[PDB]
């Protein structure tokens, strides 16, 4: 295996946690990359400090990390970003775009992310659903603009499992396109494939039942994005 | 006609022919559509506007005029039409000043030496002294005779000593209140954070009548010009609406002016605590739109409209006139406590009855510890009642109170009618278009 | 708001009045008004001087969420055109006098 993938649910079990770090040792010995898909279970949302201590060892062993926007803000400071989103200028907007009162897609700076960065981390992805994919590398950072449409099928839409399709789409392109780690333009184009997979996954009841094929994902990507973004 | 309507729009509706800086496409649209729909453009303006639709032609035209591109970009933002007659500000004699401490020193809730304060307050009687221009020459001190040590400024120096003590003890608290109350900075708010510099004058340093030199920092089309007069709050000259159409030619950002303080207000309630007027240049003849009242904040703790209008000088909320004279109404004698006495009376009587027998709804709980059963039982065994008599004596006290108010009101009416004083609260009670058992 | 109700509504108070001031005003000849726990709405048509002898009253101006509290020993001047609710929670006793224009 070239990518070793695990969630934080294994950290809630004393047996699996010991087994997990032996699996990581073997995978690294054989050159595999470690993918930490956080997906915090219910107990790990109680307090920031306890969760950070619980995940720190597994966080440091990971080469690729995927977290949601809510998980990232919870791990750094939940109240600061909530206050940031609710701020409204008193007299006039600082720019024309701030007048439109659009949804907040704040891109975290690499200095804000710095408490969570370590030496072995190659790629950090922060997902705002399928709407935004913020990516962070040692050399560069940026955001991929996505979209969602569950109102196109109101009676079959089900968001469960769409986070897994995005992660699976990332791993599909990482293994076959190793230059994603070093080329920003290549990384953005390949991440749009993961966005398309997440969109299709939300159109069916049931996670496994609705997981999309490669050709369907590639078709949707070319339909949604203009040809220059393929 | 099309002369009074234009004047009517200017005066009543605030119309002004503000410049419209158009793109080449917009400029071509207005020049070409005046000719027809699909016709050969004939007017030299529309023909030139057709040529200007290509920026390559504009660059060639710009080079032939010898100017740069940015200069051409700046020439389109130029005021069109005629210019107002240039200002001619004349000084009404020399500017003669005194160093007079503000009358409102010290601030409320700040304790100073009352002996020093009375020494300070002696300078306020100097305003009554008369000065004639025929007399500012007889004993004029100049040069070496006009150094600062030669002047008597003892009363102003005592004010400065108290002012500096107040500044060092309240500077941090005032900045903390600015952040608590004012979310964003705006001209007229307290300068704070990195923009604050030590030595900026606090509000108690200013008073109406002072002459200041300052620079114009902000022009607002609906508010006026804001002037930095060396304080932690910028001054405000109220100018709004059509007046800016001509005044913008003379009042510019960054220019030095001489201003006079006309009012100083509380920054918590009023948006612009320092109100100014321009002394140099004089633009009194150009200002026609006036603020009825100084603008205020409507803050979190302002829930009662009647309290808000008392904090400023604004009129009461108008009401329909009742159409009845208060001095002709019947007197009131129903004491409000009688309803409570009645409940106690009923509670005692029902407790007495139980004592004998066994020795849309509203419920009124009554306590046994607020009843006087020792007197009630003696009255019960003896047999209106005492409680009924107690209700009449409370009614008599209330009736006497109403009688004395009415008697004072009748005398008050005669005095006010003779002296031309209002009978009702001014602003209240606007007029229309503004919006038998006993004998048997 | 920050401004006290007494300042806003021009309710002059002289808490802890000396006996000399009482005799200068002739309070001993003023009429007596008393009450128990109740609520009294009133709109003052003339100024009224009130000397509280017992108890306390909390005065809520019309539309207000705050109150003014006056205790026994205070001399209160309720201004003309004031509208308020007077609240009592215990036995209360006062001596009052209504003042027309000038007068006192």
């Amino acid at each position: 295996a070239r990518i070793f993938h695990f969630n934080s649910e294994v950290l809630t079990s004393p047996t699996m946690e010991s087994t997990l770090f032996k699996a990581i040792q073997w995978s690294k010995k054989f050159g595999g990359l470690i993918f930490f898909d956080l997906n915090l279970p219910l107990p790990l949302w109680r307090s920031r400090n306890e969760t950070r201590k619980l995940i720190k060892k597994s966080w440091d062993e990971a080469n690729i990390i995927e977290v949601s926007q809510q998980e990232l803000e919870f791990l750094l400071d939940e109240e600061y970003y909530e206050r940031r989103r609710n701020y409204t200028p008193q007299y006039f907007a600082e720019d024309f775009e701030q007048t439109k009162n659009r949804r907040d897609y704040y891109h975290y700076t690499p200095e804000e992310i710095k408490p969570l960065w370590h030496d072995d981390l190659k790629l950090l992805v922060v997902t705002d659903g399928t709407l935004r994919l913020h990516y962070y590398t040692p050399k560069f950072d940026g955001v991929v603009v996505g979209t969602e449409d569950v109102l196109i099928t109101p009676f079959t839409c089900d968001r469960t499992g769409s986070g897994d399709a995005v992660v699976a789409g990332i791993m599909r392109k990482l293994t076959t396109c190793p230059e994603m780690f070093e080329d920003q333009d290549v990384l953005e184009r390949q991440l749009r494939f993961a966005v398309a997979a997440g969109i299709i996954s939300q159109w069916t009841i049931g996670a496994v039942r609705g997981f999309p094929t490669e050709s369907a994902t590639q078709n949707l990507k070319e339909q949604v994005y203009v040809p220059s973004m393929w | 006609t099309e002369d009074e309507a234009r004047r009517r729009n200017w005066i009543e509706r605030g119309w002004a022919p503000w410049e419209e800086i158009l793109t080449p496409e917009a400029d071509f649209a207005r020049k070409s559509l005046n000719e027809g729909e699909e016709v050969p453009l004939q007017s030299p303006e529309a023909i030139e506007a057709f040529k200007m639709l290509r920026p390559s032609y504009r660059k060639k035209k710009i080079k032939e005029m010898g100017i740069t591109e940015d200069e051409w970009y700046a020439k389109q933002f130029e005021i069109r039409g005629d210019k107002p007659p240039p200002l001619d500000t004349s000084w009404a004699g020399p500017l003669v000043v005194r160093q007079i401490p503000p009358r409102d020193w010290p601030p409320k809730g700040w304790e100073v030496d009352r002996k020093e304060l009375e020494f300070i307050r002696e300078a306020h009687k100097l305003m009554a002294e008369r000065v004639w221009l025929e007399d500012l020459d007889k004993d004029l001190k100049v040069g070496e005779d006009a150094t600062v040590d030669k002047m008597c400024l003892e009363r102003f120096k005592v004010f400065l000593k108290q002012y500096n003590e107040w500044v060092e003890a309240n500077k941090d608290r005032l900045e903390e209140d600015s952040y608590k109350y004012d979310q964003d900075f705006y001209p007229g708010r307290r300068i704070r954070g990195k923009d604050y510099k030590e030595g900026m004058y606090e509000l108690p340093f200013y008073y109406p009548g002072m002459i200041c030199e300052g620079t114009v920092t902000t022009l607002h089309l609906y508010q006026g010009a804001f002037v930095d007069i060396g304080g932690v709050h910028e001054g405000w000259v109220p100018i709004k609406g059509n007046d800016w159409f001509w005044i913008r030619h003379f009042i510019r950002v960054g220019m030095h002016v001489i201003v006079e303080i006309t009012a100083k207000r509380d920054p918590y309630r009023f948006r612009f605590p320092l109100e100014l007027r321009f002394v140099h240049p004089n633009i009194d003849h150009m200002i026609f739109n006036k603020f009825d009242f100084p603008p205020i904040f409507h803050r979190d703790g302002d829930t009662n409209p009647d309290e808000i209008r008392r904090d400023c000088g604004r009129p009461p909320e108008p009401r329909k006139d009742p159409g009845s004279k208060p001095e002709e109404e019947g007197l009131l004698s129903d004491h409000p406590y009688v309803d409570k006495l009645w409940q106690l009376h009923v509670a005692e009587q029902m407790i007495l009855d139980d004592y004998e027998a066994n020795p849309p709804k509203v419920i009124l709980k009554t306590s046994v510890k607020e009843l006087d059963l020792e007197a009630a039982l003696i009255e019960r065994k003896y047999h209106k009642l005492r409680r009924n008599i107690e209700m009449d004596e409370y009614d008599s006290l209330h009736w006497r109170r109403s009688l004395e108010e009415r008697e004072a009101l009748l005398r008050d009416i005669s005095s006010r009618q003779a002296l031309g004083l209002p009978l009702e609260e001014p602003g209240r009670y606007k007029p229309g278009s503004f919006f038998s058992y006993d004998d048997a | 708001m920050q401004t006290p109700l007494e300042e806003l509504y021009n309710v002059k108070v002289e808490r802890k009045v000396s006996q000399r001031r009482l005799e200068e005003l002739g309070v001993s000849r003023w009429s007596v008004w008393k009450t128990g726990k109740c609520k009294l709405p009133w709109d003052w048509q003339v100024d009224q001087l009130v000397y509280i002898e017992e108890g306390e009253v909390r005065v809520v101006p019309e539309g207000s969420k705050r109150f003014m509290q006056f205790l026994a020993g205070d001399l209160v001047r309720y201004p003309k055109w004031l509208e308020a609710d007077l609240f009592f929670n215990a036995p209360y006793s006062e001596r009052y006098c209504f003042k027309a224009y000038a007068d006192d």
